[PDB]
Order: structure tokens, then C-alpha cells, then sequence
DNA sequence: AAAATGTGACTTTACCCATAACTTTGCCGCAACG
DNA sequence: AAAATGTGACTTTACCCATAACTTTGCCGTTACT
């Protein structure tokens, strides 16, 4: 398309004007940072300034996109900048819809625009920066799963996966330090400066708005929380609740009335000793059994811990088929002894 | 606070609200609005307020239906007092009534006091919300109300209740394999062997097993800790035992204390403290013992017994054999296998 | 027949002292609960109060397949 | 029989339609209809089709929606025949195995056989179709098996049941009492009394 | 005379995926009236 | 060598009547603007 007269820009005026939101599977593999076991491969969500081409924040899970894959991008923002865009960008579907999500945008007065049915030419400017980001970092990492686009090729020698010693914390430093700081002041072709030095300049242009700060605190934490995809649970005696196979006990889970009940639930992604449940027209604070084994550690190395648990547990699901198949090789030859021990006698 | 007062479809309606009032609060108002006039005013005025007090002006859209509703009691209070002494003193007592008869013991004293009667629902409701320790302890007693028991939920760090390390905490139990013998030369029924079991509480390893037809005694404590030292060469440094009088003996306490081994003893009649090895039991029962002839699952209600399905017509397995396939499970197949709190084997 | 053992049980043999009902779960008794500590009941008296309730409180209760007592 | 066809939400669509059409039946049409003209008139030519053809109108504007569906199986043919002779010989024998083991069983005998593994779930929902007596009949016991036996259900009127007057039919059994009794007068307990009942079947009152 | 051990293998709802099967409904022609 | 006995007492939903504690509306008074 082209523009003949001068309407609203496409990349904005100024910074934190419209903020893209995109989403990708890092071609590595990550080992546990306590076994060395190879969870698998990540994915990434950048939050990019359409002005200024800076990636603001960055978020790292092992899960699908969804609307917890960008919350967690836009409350990092908030933790780095204490703003939020005016024009928060999603993408179409059911797993960005929410209503929490909602809430919280509309809690800080924010418009979010979500793209259309299979059409990503408004976010065009993120699959520019998915290439560079594999060409200039993921691709010169050690154990990337490059040669994978040729399942054919793919020989134990040159197995990603006995290959690759990339662990979460460590992958994460890089990846912030490559993002946040090679990334952002490198020239950018479009604009013809640093991502850094055009923030500056459009900060200093479009002053500070200091009524857009809000402060990091625990209330915007849990302002942006995501919740399961049923959305309640049932409150086992003396247990509590079952979020991502561990159980969160408050005790309002003691009283009578609310003993095997559907209630409410939100889990906080970044933690995995605090989730929260609605108890009494109330949100309470729901503890787990990682929170006494976590309880004087830094948030800094808390969601890291947590995203390797929730890898771990979803690999364990995965696990059950050599469970069964080394129960049924056992138990074959059980009954193959048995039939040969009933037939001698 | 007022925002942590209000539900999930609180949120949603205050979002409603939200969408309602914006397009007003941009100078674009919409051509075909359903609400009408004054309720979007009283929700523009309601905003307006907001964000002209607390800074932030969603949060006067919230609803908080929570707060609304006749909680208040509808039966007098003398009948709750009278309800709440029957079940008190006739429901809660070493009898078991049923909740017919105890109904209307109560009407008729209501009615000889002269109060007004309460309903069989009524009944039900309040005693349903008087479950738990209370009502378990005084109708089948504290052996019946230890399922409805506070857990332990650690708030701090502690030692850690399963160990720091492999051979730190390990376990002792006793039980007897659900299973029929028969004997190896005569073939006569020898009856339901033992089955004892030493756990490594850190890795839930199964250390030593050993198999006897005869009681727990000390000879079995004796043939456990010798296969331990023997397969592995250190016994455990806390061996947690349970209340049983084989040992409460001089044979095994003098043993441990030989050998540097801190003794453990489980309250009596609190199971939970051996929550891993007895665990272990049931799954030994599931994945070797209840797939063999004979295993005594069928006895569990005696009623259902038939002389045609009685395992002791049944039984073909002898001890030697029994005894090398349980050790070849717990050395292989559960070695091998992947847990849940370790992931890993 | 057999029902009538049940509705026994109901009216007036588990609203006694000393009835075996807790006993069906064996795996939970314990010296505190066992009937046999408890119990205070004779053959004689335990048998007039069946006869009462068989001849005159069962007798004038409406059944349900009649419609009449 | 069309109608016997039909559900109560079937039965509710087809007065939807009714109610939809009914305007154009009497020369007074609405001026406000938000189902299109394509629908009405195919409803309406139904109507007449079924007035015409089948002697009542109404009849012709039934849905049935119980025929819609893929009732076609989509495991293999093989892989049934593997899972019907597992479920039949692993499954329903005197162990009562569980049904995590006889799934890996027959998805170690599969993989032996070059042929698809049915899932963990389906092994769960086949399984729960085999209910009944003949199940707990081959697992449990003919004993166990007895809840789910039968009822015999008059169709005649044979002999009544329950007899006819009062002293026809009585029925005598015998039970252990749940209740321990002490001695009357040194007081150690002497047991569980039992108890005899004779009772009549007609009007229930224990004879 | 006295505080601190639930647990994990097995099974079951729930969401998504593909296809069969009846009903909708815009896009076009065709007969009838002004 | 073989037909042809499930009950019913004691619970648990499920729907209705009453009232609290607010949202949801119309309607009229007031006021800025033309
Ligand atoms: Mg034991
Ligand atoms: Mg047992
Ligand atoms: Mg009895």
C-alpha cells in the first residue's frame, strides 16, 4: 500500500505510542539447571515500540502463546518503565481472549487492537525482527536446532538434544543482553539511528506524562495475573487447590461449606508458592509446597525456577508412555512365569 | 481493596461498563447504542467521580454482588439453639443415628417447648456444616477423623521432610503381600506372606525388601538391615520406625545405636509420618501384587466371596518366586521409573 | 423379608449402645469405640423393646406398598 | 412415526417454525421478520408438501436431529480385533487387573503386531461399555455380579408376588443383630443376639 | 509428658479435531400482475 | 435336574416465597448553548 497523503502514521509519532506484541520458538534446547535433562525448546514474546523499533520487554516460557504469554511481557514493561503503550496490539484467535486482560487495560485506560483473521502485515515490522533475532543470535548458539528443518539429516552426532547445554537463567542473561543492549543501540535501517537514541529524542519531544506512572507494586501484580483455562477448582479436604499438578492451600479452605466447592483461581506464572483463590467474596492468597523452599530468594531467579517447574511437570505427564510400556514389559514375563509355573504343576 | 473485593463476573460487568462509557469520554459516541441515556450517565458520572478521587476510575464501575444478599437467618433463634443442642448431644455420640430419628427427637421436644419446628432440610443443612473433626471424632472416633485431619504446611524452611541427601531419612513398614502361597514340595496353602520394606525417603528408593510368612518381629528388622548393608553398605542415619513392639525392642534399638542411627517413632495411629514408604505398599499392590493369582482383592467385602473365586483354590505362586519377582520390580522396574517429586528416577 | 432386617437396624438396633455398626469398617476401631466396652444392654430387655416396636411402632406405620399400616 | 422420531427440542424447532410461518398463513404477514425470505419459503413449501403427501402439515416440518453424526470408527480394523481379544482375555479374568496395566499390555503386544495403539481413554470408554452382570460376573464373582442381575417384569397377571390376603405368603429369615450384650447379672458381654423373623409377604407386618 | 509428614499411581472430565448428516440462506432464474 | 422376587427408609435435589443490598432504569429539574 501507499500512502498519498499524510494520514496517522503506521509506526507512531512518538514512543510507547503503539507496541507490538509478537511471539516466537527459539531454535535451542534448555536443560534443567539441577539435572541437566533436556526440557526442550522456548518461546519468546517481544513487546517492540512501532516508533522506535526497541524491544521494551521481553518474556521467556516454555508454553504456547496465549494471553499469559503477553501479560507476563506487558507487566515486565511495567516493571522496566512503569507505563503502559495507549495502544496495546494483540493478535486474533481465543487464546488472546481473556478478561482479565481486559481489565487491566481498561484499569489504566488503554486500547487494545487486536489483528485480523490470518493477517499479519500490520506486525510485519516483528517478522524483520524474528529473522534478525535468529540470523544474529539464535542461530550462533551452540546446539541449535538449525539442522531440525531436515528431519532426514538429523543423526545422533549432531542431535540437538545430547548437544545443547543452554539453561533458563543462562539463556535468559543472553538473551536480555543481546536484546537490551546490542540490539537497542544498533542502528536500525528503517528509521536510520539507534533504537535507544530514538527513544531518547522522542521522549524529549513528547515529555515524560508522568500521570501514566504506576507503580509496581503488589496490587498491579496481581492485576496481572492469568488464570487456567477453567477458570475454578475444587477444594480438596486439607489439600487445597490443584494448579499445574500442586496443590495451593489457604486456610480458608478450612471452613465447612467451601469443602469440595468450585471456586475461583488465578496463578501467578512468576512464583509457584502463591496463587489465589475467591473465598468469601475474597481473593485470598493460596500457598503451595514451593514456597517454604523458595521463601528469601529474589524475584529475579523465582520465575525461572517456576518456568523449569512447569516443564518439568508437563515432561513427567509426557512420561507415563515408558512408565507403561516397562510396567507391561515386566508384567509380561510375570505372567510368562506364571503360565510356565501353573503348567509344571 | 475495593477492586480485591469484587469476582470474575464483577470484573466482567465493570468491563461492560468500561466499553459502555468510552466511546462518550472520546467525543465519538456511537449511532446505535442500546443502553440508555441515564444509565450511561450514571456510569460516565460514577467514572468521572473515580478518577477525580482515587486516581483511577475503573474501579468505580465495580459492582461487588458479593456484598449484596439476605445473609441473615430465617428460623428463630431458640429453635437454632435447640437444633444446635440436639445435634450436639444426639447426633454426635457413639451411636451412629440416623438423621430421621434424631429429627424427630427434636421436633417432638420443639414441640413439647412450645418452638417452632425446623425441617428435615434443615436438619440436613446444619449438620452438613458442622463436618469435620468434630463430627467424625464423636460419631466413629479419632481412628475415623484422622482422614479429616489439618496437614502440615511449612511456612518457613525447616529440615526438609523427605532429606537433604540419600540415606539421611529411611523408612521401616511391615505388611503382608494380598496374595495366596502355596508351598513349594506339598502344595498346601501357606497363607498370606510378609512383605517388609526399607525406603530411602529422599529418592523414594526402595533399599530392601524382604519377604517372610512369619509376624513382624526383630528377625525381620534384622534380615532388612543386613540386605540393606549388604546391596548398598551404609545403613540409613535416621530410621524412622513406627509404634510397633517389634521395635520397641532391645534387639533393635541396640542395633541402631551400633551403627550410629538415629531412631525415629511415628506417633501412634498417625500414618502420614511414613507417607512415602506406605505409598510404596500400595504401589507394589497395584503394579506387581494385585496382577497374580490369588490376590486377595475379592476378600476386601468377604460377602462376595464364592468358593469358585476364593484365591486359596486359587493360589500358585511359592515364596522363593514371589519374593525374586518382588525384588526384581523394586531393583528394576520402579528403579527405573520415572516420579513425580524427583524427575527423575 | 430381608429389607425388614434393614429398616430394624434404622429404628431401633443402630440408635442402642454397644451396636456393632462401626465395626464394618475394622481397619478403624479402637479401644475407646469398641462395643464391647460400651454395651449395657440384656437378651430380655433388648427382646421386649423388638417386640414392642415389631407388634406396635412398625405396625402403625403407613407402608408404602399399602397404603395403610 | 416421523413424530415418534422426535425430541422435545426437535419438537420445540419444528413449533419455532410454526409459530415463523403461521403469519404467511392467513394473508397477514408481519412487516418485522428477521428470518430471511429463502427459510419461510422452504418451510412453507414443506407445509404444503406434507399436507399434500402425508395428510397433516406439521409433520413436514420435523428436524430429527438424532441421525446427524459420524458414528464411523475410526481406529483400524486390526486394532479393534487386538483390543476386543485383550479386553476379552487381559481384562475380565480372575486378577482384577487394573486398566493401566492391560492397556500397556496391549500397546506392547501392538507395537509387536505393526498395528495403531488405541489411547489410554478409549481403552476407558470401551471398557465402561462392557458393564453389567456379565463383567463383575468374570471379575468379581457370581456373588457380586447379583446386583446387576435382572428383574423379572410381569407382563400378565400371574400369581401376584406378594400373595393375594393376609397368611398366604410368609417369608422366614434369619440375621445377626448388631448389638453387643452384656450378662445380665455378672455383666460380661455374651455377644451379637440373633434374630428370627418370620413376616408375611401380603401386608408386610411381622407375623 | 508431649506439636508437627501426605502421597502418588490410576482414572476421568474437558477441550480440540475430523467427518457424517440435516437444516439455512444468499445467488440466481421463472411465472404472474401492474 | 432345573425358571421367572426387589424393597422402602432415610437422604438429596429442585423449585418456590421472602427480603436484604445494591445496579438499572424513566422522568423531571437545571443549565450551557444557540
Ligand atoms: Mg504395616
Ligand atoms: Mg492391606
Ligand atoms: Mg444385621
Amino acid at each position: 500500500y501507499w500512502e498519498l497523503a499524510i494520514t496517522t502514521p503506521r509506526h507512531g509519532d512518538r514512543p510507547f505510542e503503539i507496541g507490538h506484541i509478537a511471539h516466537t520458538e527459539l531454535d535451542v534446547e534448555l536443560v534443567c539447571s539441577d539435572t541437566g535433562r533436556n526440557l526442550g525448546r522456548p518461546w519468546a514474546t517481544f513487546l517492540v515500540d512501532a516508533y522506535s523499533r526497541r524491544l521494551l520487554a521481553v518474556y521467556l516460557t516454555f508454553d504456547s502463546p496465549s494471553y499469559r504469554s503477553c501479560l507476563m511481557v506487558l507487566r515486565i514493561c511495567v516493571k522496566r518503565h512503569g507505563r503502559l503503550p495507549q495502544i496495546v496490539v494483540v493478535d486474533n484467535g481465543a487464546e488472546f481472549h481473556s478478561v482479565y486482560f481486559e481489565t487491566l487495560l481498561a484499569t489504566f485506560e488503554c486500547t487494545k487492537k487486536q489483528r485480523p483473521p490470518a493477517k499479519a502485515r500490520f506486525g510485519s515490522v516483528c517478522e524483520r525482527l524474528f529473522g534478525t533475532s535468529n540470523t544474529q543470535f539464535v542461530h550462533n548458539l551452540l546446539g541449535n536446532t538449525q539442522i531440525t528443518r531436515n528431519v532426514r539429516q538429523v543423526t545422533k552426532s549432531v542431535n540437538p538434544k545430547n548437544l545443547a547445554v543452554w539453561t533458563l537463567g543462562l539463556l535468559y542473561e543472553y538473551l536480555c543482553a543481546w536484546a537490551y543492549e546490542v540490539y537497542d543501540t544498533d542502528e536500525h535501517p528503517a528509521l536510520f539511528q539507534s533504537p535507544r537514541d530514538a527513544f531518547a529524542a522522542g521522549m524529549a519531544i513528547g515529555g515524560s506524562r508522568v500521570h501514566r506512572m504506576i507503580p509496581y507494586d503488589e496490587n498491579f501484580q496481581i492485576l496481572t495475573l492469568p488464570t487456567t483455562s477453567e477458570g475454578k477448582a475444587k477444594v480438596q479436604v486439607g489439600r487445597g487447590i490443584k494448579i499445574n499438578y500442586i496443590y495451593y492451600w489457604s486456610n480458608s479452605f478450612r471452613d465447612p461449606q467451601i469443602e469440595n466447592t468450585s471456586v475461583q483461581i488465578r496463578y501467578d506464572p512468576f512464583n509457584i508458592g502463591i496463587a489465589y483463590a475467591f473465598v468469601r467474596g475474597q481473593w485470598v492468597q493460596c500457598i503451595s509446597q514451593y514456597y517454604a523452599e523458595l521463601q528469601g530468594r529474589s524475584e529475579k531467579e523465582l520465575k525461572l525456577a517456576s518456568i523449569e517447574l512447569r516443564k518439568h511437570y508437563s515432561n513427567h505427564t509426557q512420561q507415563s508412555k515408558v512408565s507403561a510400556k516397562n510396567l507391561a514389559e515386566f508384567l509380561a514375563s510375570v505372567e510368562a512365569q506364571e503360565a510356565l509355573l501353573e503348567q509344571r504343576s | 481493596q475495593r477492586f480485591h473485593q469484587a469476582s470474575p463476573e464483577d470484573q466482567a460487568e465493570a468491563l461492560e461498563r468500561y466499553k459502555t462509557i468510552e466511546p462518550y469520554l472520546n467525543g465519538h459516541p456511537p449511532e446505535n447504542e442500546t443502553i440508555p441515556a441515564r444509565t450511561i450517565r450514571h456510569w460516565k458520572a460514577k467514572y468521572l467521580i473515580a478518577i477525580q478521587k482515587y486516581g483511577c476510575g475503573y474501579i468505580g464501575l465495580l459492582s461487588h454482588r458479593s456484598v449484596k444478599g439476605n445473609r441473615q437467618r430465617k428460623l428463630p433463634e431458640d429453635t437454632l439453639a435447640i437444633m444446635e443442642k440436639f445435634i450436639l448431644e444426639d447426633y454426635e455420640t457413639l451411636k451412629q443415628k440416623r438423621m430421621w430419628e434424631v429429627h424427630a427427637a427434636l421436633v417432638r421436644a420443639c414441640e413439647e417447648a412450645g418452638v417452632i419446628a425446623p425441617s428435615y432440610k434443615a436438619f440436613t443443612k446444619e449438620v452438613q456444616r458442622r463436618t469435620g473433626y468434630e463430627q467424625t471424632k464423636k460419631r466413629q472416633g479419632r481412628r475415623a477423623a484422622y482422614q479429616h485431619e489439618s496437614f502440615y504446611w511449612e511456612l518457613a524452611i525447616t529440615t526438609p521432610r523427605h532429606g537433604d541427601r540419600p540415606f539421611e531419612i529411611g523408612h521401616i513398614a511391615h505388611t503382608e503381600l494380598d496374595v495366596e502361597l502355596v508351598c513349594s514340595d506339598t502344595g498346601r496353602n501357606l497363607g498370606r506372606p510378609w512383605a517388609t520394606f526399607l525406603v530411602d525417603a529422599y529418592s523414594r528408593r526402595l533399599l530392601a525388601v524382604y519377604l517372610t510368612f512369619d509376624s513382624p518381629s526383630y528377625r525381620s528388622c534384622l534380615m532388612v538391615l543386613r540386605i540393606c548393608v549388604k546391596r548398598h553398605g551404609r545403613l540409613p542415619q535416621i530410621v524412622v520406625v513406627d509404634n510397633g513392639a517389634e521395635f520397641h525392642s532391645v534387639y533393635f534399638e541396640t542395633l541402631l545405636a551400633t551403627f550410629e542411627c538415629t531412631k525415629k517413632q511415628r506417633p501412634p495411629a498417625k500414618a502420614r509420618f511414613g507417607s512415602v514408604c506406605e505409598r510404596l505398599f500400595g504401589t507394589s499392590n497395584t503394579q506387581f501384587v494385585h496382577n497374580l493369582l490369588g490376590n486377595t482383592q475379592i476378600t476386601r467385602n468377604v460377602r462376595q466371596v464364592t468358593k469358585s473365586v476364593n484365591p486359596k483354590n486359587l493360589a500358585v505362586w511359592t515364596l522363593g518366586l514371589l519374593y525374586e519377582y518382588l525384588c526384581a520390580w523394586a531393583y528394576e522396574v520402579y528403579d527405573t521409573d520415572e516420579h513425580p517429586a524427583l524427575f527423575q528416577s
